[PDB]
């Protein structure tokens, strides 16, 4: 069938604006977002170490 | 007869694409930039006219003496 994607006319009112006016200007986006997605860093890391460590195989 | 599709146990899981966490929006943020702002030009005014008495205080001692 259909879908409709990034197919949006934007808000253009007086209160909507500032949410788009404060991103730009002040970064609210960019760090909330993608400075916290890449930390994010506390994970285990799954590295095999191969002269000891061997992976999966099947029969 | 040893074949694969299970009974039951399924999900799934979505095809959804949501996660708005937002965040302080909407008039509340160029609230707490202005406000600490000033409150830095409140910091001075009580350092740099206090310096300027010690700068008056520093500038007398070498008016005091040579004679």
């Amino acid at each position: 069938t259909y879908k409709y994607v990034n197919l949006r006319e934007p808000s253009m009112d007086m209160k909507s604006v500032t949410d788009r006016a404060a991103q730009t200007l002040l970064w609210t986006e960019l760090i909330r977002g993608l400075g916290m997605t890449l930390s994010y860093l506390f994970r285990e890391p799954a590295t095999i170490n191969y002269p000891f460590e061997k992976g999966p195989l099947s029969p | 007869k040893q074949d694969m599709p299970p009974v039951g146990g399924y999900g799934p899981i979505d095809y959804k694409r949501n996660l708005p966490r937002r965040g302080l929006s909407g008039y509340s943020m160029f609230a707490v930039g202005i406000g600490a702002l000033l409150f830095g030009y409140w910091s001075m005014m009580k350092w740099n006219r206090e310096r300027r008495r010690l700068q008056i205080e520093d500038f007398e001692a070498r008016i005091a003496l040579m004679p």
